[PDB]
């Protein structure tokens, strides 16, 4: 069939070209094991990209871009054939000239190209693909905006060499509307693209928050399945990495009563990334700690600090340890923390954790002890009782056995707080 | 101070869920890739030729260029030939119409030589008659029966007008609710999936969705509808309805018999089999009716490209260019000479061959790339681009010249209007034919003339 298809593809009859281009697209559209190398070996790729020129008829451009789309969907080497045929600019040209069908066809091929590696993602951006892609979001068909959003997800993607912030930041006003969609497959790609952009310097975190987005990101923290909860939680997770006037805005959209709903989610990664978000909001103003205090988020966090696994207890410790840090301005944060049963899960965490968590757990146990030091001086006492229940849970022995580890910073602190209070 | 810390990157575009077919798999068969010069020949006694009202144009014995469809401004892209009328869409998706309008098959008004100038001259159907056109949609296929027209849109919506005729009088158009439909009309949806292909017959029409289900609409006295209709519930059930035909890739229909190609490359047919036109059984005295779809036995290396059939004959065109015919011999419809008649040809009570009841490959013919079949004549274009017509010739529908004898074998159509042309689309009616094509460059016609006439 291939020698016939190749001969029919190279015939000067344009109608025979169309019938042959349909056959190539059909065999390249098979669900399993598409003969990409076999048609690449057939030498017909340079003629497929020939069928996407400005002058070529629309039916021929459609079948050609579709066949090239499934060629680029294969190995990173098979995608190299399509880009070395100089096809990416023609894909972008069809985003302007052709109808809705070919536009949905070419935006699919550009998505496979931009998703292979980071150099191809920049190459797509290098050819000014952003302006035509963003213009495609005024159309009607939910499948066109579905494929366009997915391609736009691969454009905001990649972190080893991040996408050009200038050419990519133009898409957030379009993404701000895409979250309001109901098609479950589109908004998932739309949320991931936002989480990819919300990660970076403050030029991006302030940009994401300045375009009306984070209000719905908490509304999509509450969705049916988890396929959308994860990208939206990562989105609101990268927002709190900025300053405290940036985290203050997410708190407005009822983020905290929504984070508790995620703390009991069936998927464990939703539990963990919730604790990672609760960690950074407890690292701002002392009144931003109070937001986490009143939101009833700590009773479930301290039980996570006991029974949950180490990948989730670590981020739960950061949330609890950063919470106790607010005791300098307001010593009652520890007073609220000690009542929820916080000292025992912290102390039992001493033997199972590592250099990086024993550090923050000691910082939590220290700021707890530092509050009780001010409790026995301003208030009439002669014994610091923040150390009374540390060993009631068996913590004084573990902190005394933390002086044996050879890490500098933990020996300097475990030995300092044990002389200061014991 | 603050701490900063699968999903698919590539994705092939394949079929979704239960979808077997896509409209893009079909529009290359019907819509030409470039505007065409339209050529008509045969007898236009009922305004079929579309060449004007003058009686001089009522009978044309060789392909004649239709000036009412100029390639430069009309820009006809596709056309569907019925039995006494044809339809045609241009490059801006406006359907044209010309023929007999006794039952509103032309979808336009006609009231106010011998022919009617409004019927004998092609003209557009009002664009406002197609709401999908205003909603940003295009017509991807046209279909025309004897007395009913149909237009398939790129969104899956179907518009139809005209009527179907039973054997006695007029059967109706749609489900007792409307006798005759004069203007384009929206057929209410009859499937969860979008229709992808049409297959018109004499007084019936088939449909095919992305799922692979086949629907039938119209007359069913010869079991064209894939079922049986009782006299009482006849008008009540007159609408596109399935009949247990699933997993179909391609449909085609004669006048009272139909074909369907399944996903596993299995060709079945049903309906009327008076002269073995279904190509399913060797005995013709046995079954005049094929109620249940029966499989045809084609060779193994065959891959079906298109299927055209008339009233009593069928033509199966393969991808290798070979043409398989089966059906009536009384007017040389199948195009098989008398010396090359196979063993299984049917001789009647008088001893005269009447039909070939099995698919038989034509020999000593060029490789064909398309084929069309009228009531009792056929046209197939070869790979170079030249037409070869055969069959009933008393109405000059074969367009071979001023002679009234039938032609036994596919013979070349050669006149000054068509010799320098590469014809793309061909359709056939009751007693006429329509071809469309593009003119070759003076050097491309130089080589083909050296290939043939040497």
């Amino acid at each position: 069939e291939l020698p016939q298809m190749t001969q029919q593809l190279n015939s000067d009859d344009m109608q025979e070209q169309l019938s042959a281009t349909v056959k190539f697209r059909q065999i390249l559209s098979r669900e399993h094991r598409p003969p990409i190398d076999v048609v690449i070996q057939a030498g017909v790729v340079p003629r497929l990209v020939e069928f996407m020129r400005e002058n070529q008829p629309e039916m021929l451009q459609l079948e050609a871009a579709w066949a090239l789309t499934n060629i680029a969907s294969g190995t990173s080497a098979q995608t190299k054939v399509v880009v070395d045929a100089d096809a990416v600019p023609l894909f972008i040209q069809l985003l302007y000239t052709g109808s809705v069908e070919v536009k949905e066809q070419a935006i699919w091929a550009l998505g496979n190209v931009a998703g292979d590696s980071t150099d191809y993602r920049d190459y797509v951006l290098q050819c000014n693909a952003m302006e035509p892609i963003l213009g495609l979001f005024n159309s009607n068909k939910p499948s066109l905006i579905r494929t366009a959003t997915w391609t736009l997800s691969n454009l905001c993607r990649g972190k080893k060499p991040q996408p050009d912030w200038s050419v990519v930041s133009q898409a957030l006003p379009t993404l701000a509307k895409l979250i309001y969609s109901m098609d479950t497959e589109t908004l998932v790609d739309a949320c991931w693209a936002i989480s990819y952009l919300s990660d970076g310097p403050q030029e991006a975190i302030q940009a994401v928050i300045d375009v009306r987005i984070p209000k719905r990101l908490v509304e999509l923290l509450s969705h049916e399945s988890t396929l959308v909860q994860t990208p939206a939680l990562r989105a609101v997770g990268n927002i709190v990495t900025g300053n405290d006037l940036q985290t203050q805005v997410v708190i407005n959209a009822g983020v905290l009563p929504a984070l508790r709903l995620l703390l009991s989610s069936p998927k464990e990664n939703i539990k963990k990334e919730a604790c990672w978000t609760i960690s950074n909001i407890t690292a701002g103003n002392t009144e931003q700690i109070q937001a986490v205090i009143d939101a009833n988020l700590i009773p479930p966090l301290v039980k996570l600090l006991e029974v949950a696994e180490y990948k989730t207890k670590k981020e739960a410790c950061w949330a609890i340890s950063n919470a106790s840090s607010g005791g300098l301005q307001r010593p009652d944060i520890i007073r609220y923390l000690v009542s929820q049963g916080c000292i025992k899960p912290l102390c039992d965490l001493l033997e199972i954790a590592d250099n990086r968590i024993i550090e923050v757990t000691l910082d939590a146990l220290e700021n707890i002890l530092k509050m009780g030091e001010a409790d026995k001086e301003a208030r009439g006492l002669n014994i610091n009782e923040n150390a009374d229940f540390i060993e009631k849970a068996g913590g004084m022995e573990k902190i005394f056995n933390c002086q044996q580890n050879e890490n500098d910073k933990i020996y300097e602190k475990a030995y300092k707080i044990i002389e200061t209070y014991f | 101070v603050k701490r900063t810390v699968h999903r698919a990157k590539k994705m092939s575009k394949t079929h979704a869920s239960h979808i077997i077919n896509a409209q893009e798999d079909y529009k290359h068969m019907y819509l030409s890739v470039q505007p065409l010069d339209i050529f008509c020949w045969g007898t236009g006694s009922m305004c079929e030729l579309g060449l004007g009202p003058l009686a001089k144009n009522k009978e044309v014995k060789r392909p004649r260029l239709n000036p009412f469809l100029p390639r430069d401004e009309a820009k006809i892209i596709s056309f569907a030939v019925g039995g006494m009328h044809t339809l045609a869409l241009d490059e801006e998706s406006n359907v044209w119409s010309w023929g007999c309008n006794d039952v509103g098959a032309l979808g336009r008004d006609t009231s106010n030589g011998d022919l009617n100038e409004l019927e004998s001259t092609p003209a557009k159907i009002p664009r406002e008659s197609f709401p999908p056109l205003a909603e940003g949609h295009k017509v991807v296929q046209l279909a025309a029966t004897d007395n009913m027209s149909c237009a398939l849109f790129s969104n899956g919506e179907v518009y139809a007008w005209g009527t179907f005729r039973c054997n006695e009088g007029i059967l109706g158009f749609y489900q007792d609710k409307i006798k005759i439909q004069k203007t384009p009309w929206k057929v209410p949806t009859f499937s969860k999936y979008n229709i992808v292909q049409l297959a018109p017959g004499k007084d019936h029409i088939l449909f095919l969705d992305e799922e692979g289900m086949v629907f039938a609409w119209g007359n069913g006295q010869q079991n064209q509808l894939g079922r049986k209709v009782m006299e009482r519930f006849r008008l009540k059930t007159l609408d596109p309805r399935p009949f247990g035909l699933r997993h179909v890739k391609y449909i085609a229909s004669g006048e009272n018999h139909c074909f369907a190609l399944t996903k596993d490359n299995k060709l079945v047919s049903w309906g009327l089999n008076q002269f073995g036109q279904c190509g399913v059984s060797e005995d013709v005295e046995d079954g005049a009716l094929v109620t249940k779809p029966k499989r045809l036995a084609l060779p193994d290396n065959v891959v079906i490209r298109s299927i055209a059939a008339g009233e009593h004959h069928s033509l199966i065109l393969s991808q290798d260019g070979d043409l398989y015919s089966c059906g009536r011999l009384d007017m040389f419809e199948v195009g098989i000479p008398k010396d090359n008649l196979p063993e299984y040809t049917y001789k009647d009570v008088h001893g005269k061959a009447r039909a070939v009841p099995l698919p038989t490959k034509l020999n000593n013919v060029p490789k064909f790339k398309s084929v069309a079949a009228g009531s009792h004549h056929s046209v197939a274009v070869a790979q170079n681009g030249i037409a070869y017509s055969w069959g009933f010739g008393e109405t000059y529908a074969v367009g071979l010249g001023p002679f009234e004898d039938d032609t036994e074998v596919p013979t070349r159509i050669k006149n000054t209007a068509t010799q320098d042309h590469n014809i793309i689309l061909v359709g056939c009616g009751g007693q006429f034919s329509v071809s469309g094509g593009v003119k070759l460059s003076d050097e491309d016609a130089e080589k083909r003339a050296d290939e043939m006439d040497d």
